């Protein structure tokens, strides 16, 4: 799948 | 423009209502998409030992054998019109979705009444799906947290119908039959306990037609509840084993027309949440989080209100190595009898507006939307509007939340658990007498 | 006039005998453990040889000849800027606290 | 309300959509992907992914740590092989606050010593929170295999460059990147002139390609199951042949639009449901950057039930281009093509991560009533090629789990 990354102060980190 | 001038713009829904029982409602907006499910009054709470995980059953042959579109036929035609389908369970409510386009809407409608009403449940599919589910319960006990929750649910709610899991046992699941689940369709799902909602491109109008067109040949005519009580319990998995241990605790909830819940939702984000990601670390604003970055303690926790008819559930799960459980706890209750006795009013401005990015944030497209009309049709009666919602919290000050807290954290009897290496968890009496400051 | 007497009491101090300079006989509590922590290796390493050999003089109580001591333009401010750093983070901790 | 859309002499984008929602929501996208690093700079941006919330000139990490939690916001970070978003969230009532705290980020981040020490380690936990999903260490190894420098650098860091980053090394990478001339200050819930205001006061400031080659990685790992993957050169976004293969993702297969649904419509999943008796999981795989882009599918199966599965994939593919084809299943993908742009973009989130994507590719926004004409437009000579470049194309195939049973490209 076309993986992203995410991460924040507040959000949980993810993968997308 | 402004905030509160903001909500007052929002499409306030409409609701409509049915000779059969059957509530139905939804909000026009200007999304081109639109959803639709139906969410209902069904669930673990009213299936017995002998019935027990057989709503969850009912989940994964309803898309699976009907009379007018049989096997993947009906499968077929959503794929065929381009749209998504999704469901789920819980303890008290069902409920079954759509994500689809604004024209091709009738079409959906009309499925629901192939799949509620008249499922077939082929034989075959009833044998291979009693496979499934036994697959499954080998595969949740990976799924570690929502291990604990299962064990919670079972402490507290003990001897009453809600300590059940909504998956079952195996055992039952190994002697479930066709005539059960007739029994058990046969019974609750009825227009006076069931809603309709939507949201997207459309009309409260043109929906208004197609209930009176298929689910107006819905059976229009039921136990009602037994308060369950609460108990404090201690449960206990011990399991050295793993490389950490899952955690939870919690106390009784007041439940949802009880209108505290909305102070209580604030307290856990006064307490917030943390998961060895946030690079606030020290920097941040909960003392909980900033120590359990400070040390490491913990590697993750998580609070929660949950809310059932008569009662909830308040508390926490948490996650750490078995030389920091201690710790944590004495932190825990640290913040809560901080809460009870001493809140600083700035500090509940904080969470104040934390609460609001939260609803609006948690509304953001068209299913989250429909997730809370389903659900307050069935427990709050109607749709709160978020303008309403924002005139509660305006009440709230540091005066409510000592009078809240200490109702419901100090002194109570609470309900704990746990699976992993619990070697430091201490025993039920001290985390009582650790709950009363002083 | 002043600026003679910083430079006189500076020599009766004593402490540019032994090699040393200001900074280095700071007291120590949290708010300064953060700024030596926060200091650079080719700095930082060149603070403990200057404490090192001072201590094994003061076990002696000998000093240093007077070409080795410590000239009051040289007493280099090396430490200042991390350290006002920090109080300006302490300061603001405790205000928006209030 | 409609969409501004504007651009500066400077290169750099606006955009804004007053649509009187309470959320505010604010996204700076920015071509700032890994594909920029070179090899000296690798597991920068796993870095600079986490360096938000540090020093800044205008104000200091503590505070903005707090500043954001006291109205209640956040600070959330997507970021990609081209590009990298700070994203925002926000009551529209106190905007002009966090809108000083995002561009004291990008604009003044001293990046200090002591404050990256701390933060380095972080990345060996993100590192494994990620390979916990076990697809980001396959998935990173096509690029690392079918292409070589830009994008083939992933968005995570390497162990051994941990404890050795430097903070030069970003001012580098920033005074080069994060640049009036490529990037795109959207925002949402929020009037256009103020956007206009900040960045003409703030903002007023200032790698090579994917050379595909082909390439074979492989990974025993012990794990009982098995993930693999197999592609072929693919077009960049623009081109309406990337649209050909976007809807050939959901004439072959496009994961479970049906929850515990056996997929029957899809090429792919059926044409493996014969002859196999147990479980395994697949769909197609389409990635489409900026100067080129990805296409194949993605394996899940057994040990033993590896190339007995890719098999009837590799076959089908070429069943589709051998002309064997209908139309309505064409239809039917294309339906399901119209479809999850809009359902993407249902919310605002979904919606902002489409926005300015086209603005840094493109200097235009397209909205969705244009984009379902050009799929409209779509040709089943185009469908076929499509499958024709793909299997007379070059191969590049990754996998992990077991391999005692896994053949190779040419096999």
């Amino acid at each position: 799948r076309p993986v992203v990354a995410s991460v924040s102060l507040n959000v949980p980190a993810s993968v997308r | 423009a402004t905030y509160a001038q903001a909500l007052q713009s929002v499409p306030e829904t409409q609701v409509s209502q049915l000779d059969n029982g059957l509530r139905v409602a939804s909000e026009q907006s200007s999304q081109p998409t639109c959803t639709v499910g139906v969410w209902i009054d069904a669930g673990s709470r009213y299936e017995s030992e002998k019935n027990n995980g057989a709503g969850y059953f009912v989940e994964h042959l309803a898309f699976k054998g009907t009379k007018n579109r049989p096997g993947n036929a009906l499968e077929k035609e959503v794929e065929s019109m381009g749209a998504h389908l999704n469901a789920y369970s819980t303890r008290e409510h069902t409920a079954y979705y759509i994500k689809a386009l604004s024209k091709d809407l009738p079409k959906a409608v009309e499925l629901l009444a192939d799949i509620v009403q008249n499922c077939s449940l082929e034989d075959s599919q009833i044998e291979k799906e009693r496979d499934v589910i036994l697959q499954e319960l080998q595969e949740n006990d990976t799924s570690m947290r929502d291990v604990v929750f299962n064990y919670l649910h079972a402490t507290a709610f003990q001897g009453t119908p809600l300590a059940q899991s909504v998956e079952g046992p195996s055992e039952n699941v190994r002697k479930l039959s066709r005539a059960d689940l007739t029994e058990y369709l046969s019974r609750h799902y009825k227009a006076p306990r069931m809603v309709l909602a939507a949201a997207g491109g459309l009309e409260h109008r043109q929906l208004l037609d197609l209930a009176q067109k298929h689910f107006s040949g819905l059976s229009g005519t039921v136990p009602t509840l037994s308060p369950c009580r609460f108990t404090g319990s201690q449960i206990c998995h011990r399991e050295d084993g793993l490389p950490l241990a899952h955690v939870a605790i919690a106390v009784e909830g007041p439940g949802w027309a009880h209108p505290d819940n909305v102070a209580l939702q604030v307290a856990n984000a006064i307490i917030g949440h943390y998961d060895c990601t946030y690079g606030g670390g020290a920097h941040l604003s909960s003392p909980l989080a900033s120590i359990a970055a400070t040390n490491k303690l913990c590697q993750s926790f998580q609070t929660f209100n949950i809310c059932y008819a008569d009662t909830g559930l308040l508390g926490a799960h948490f996650v750490c190595d078995h030389m920091s459980i201690d710790d944590m706890m004495f932190v825990l209750q640290g913040q809560w009898m901080r809460l009870c006795t001493s809140a600083t009013e700035s500090e509940v401005l904080r969470g104040k507006n934390l609460l609001r990015n939260a609803l609006v944030s948690h509304l953001d497209g068209t299913t989250p939307v429909c997730e809370d009309i389903g659900r307050s049709l069935l427990t709050y009666g109607r749709r709160i509007p978020l303008a309403e919602w924002e005139s509660r919290i305006a009440e709230v000050d540091a005066r409510v939340v000592r009078e809240v807290c200490s109702k419901y954290f100090y002194d109570q009897c609470p309900a704990v658990a746990g699976f992993g290496p619990i070697e430091q968890l201490p025993d039920y009496n001290r985390i009582r007498s650790g709950m009363f400051w002083l | 006039w002043l600026e003679g007497i910083r430079k006189w009491y500076y020599n009766a101090a004593g402490f540019n005998k032994l090699g040393l300079m200001r900074d280095d006989t700071i007291h120590e509590n949290d708010d300064v453990k953060e700024a030596i922590r926060r200091l650079p290796e080719n700095l930082y390493d060149d603070r403990v040889f200057r404490i090192k050999r001072a201590l094994d003089l003061s076990m002696r109580q000998q000093i240093l000849p007077k070409e080795q001591w410590t000239k009051y333009e040289e007493d280099k401010s090396y430490l200042e800027p991390y350290l006002k750093e920090v109080i300006r983070e302490r300061k603001e901790r405790e205000e928006w606290a209030k | 309300q409609d969409l501004e859309f504007t651009r500066l002499p400077n290169g750099l984008v606006i955009a804004s959509l007053e649509n009187y929602a309470p959320a505010s929501r604010i996204g700076l996208f920015i071509k700032a992907g890994s594909r920029y690093e070179n090899s000296n700079n690798l597991g920068t941006s796993h870095l600079l992914r986490l360096a938000s919330s540090l020093t800044t000139k205008g104000a200091s990490s503590f505070k903005i740590t707090r500043g954001i939690e006291a109205v209640g916001g956040k600070l959330s970070v997507t970021s990609t092989r081209e590009n990298m978003a700070y994203t925002v969230e926000c009551l529209r009532d106190d905007v002009d606050i966090l809108m000083e705290f995002l561009l004291n980020v990008t604009t003044a981040p001293e990046f200090r010593r002591w404050e990256v020490a701390a933060l380095q380690p972080q990345l060996r936990i993100d590192k494994a929170v990620a390979l916990q999903n076990p697809q980001a260490h396959v998935i990173e190894n096509l690029h690392a295999a079918a292409y070589r420098n830009a994008l083939a650098n992933s968005l995570y860091c390497p162990d051994y460059r941990i404890g050795k980053v430097t903070p030069v090394e970003l001012h580098d990478y920033v005074q080069n990147h994060f640049t009036s001339a490529r990037m795109a200050l959207i925002g949402l819930g929020v009037s256009h002139p103020v956007l206009k205001q900040v960045a003409e006061q703030f903002l007023n400031i200032r790698g090579a390609k994917a050379k595909y080659h082909g390439g074979e990685i492989r990974e025993q790992n012990g794990d009982s199951l098995v993930h693999a993957a197999l592609v072929a050169e693919s077009a960049a976004i623009g081109s309406a042949e990337a649209n050909a293969f976007s809807v050939l993702q959901h004439v072959l297969g496009a994961g479970p639009h049906v929850k515990r649904g056996s997929n029957a419509t899809s090429s792919l999943y059926q044409a493996v449901a014969k002859g196999v008796h147990e479980p395994f999981d697949v769909s197609a795989f389409n990635a489409s950057y900026s100067d080129s882009g990805l296409f194949g599918f993605y394996t899940i199966s057994q040990a033993a039930s590896a190339g007995d599965v890719i098999k009837a994939a590799y076959n089908q593919v070429k069943t589709i281009a051998q002309g064997n084809l209908s139309n309505p299943d064409v239809q039917a993908a294309k339906n399901k093509l119209k479809a999850g742009y809009l359902m993407s973009v249902e919310s605002s989130e979904g919606f902002l991560d489409e926005v300015g994507s086209q603005a840094l590719a493109a200097g235009s926004y397209t909205p969705p009533s244009t984009v379902l004409q050009q799929i409209d437009a779509v040709a089943d000579a185009d469908v076929i090629n499509a499958a024709k470049k793909f299997v007379s194309g070059r191969k590049s195939m990754a996998a992990s789990g077991n391999l005692g049973h896994t053949p190779f490209i040419d096999e």
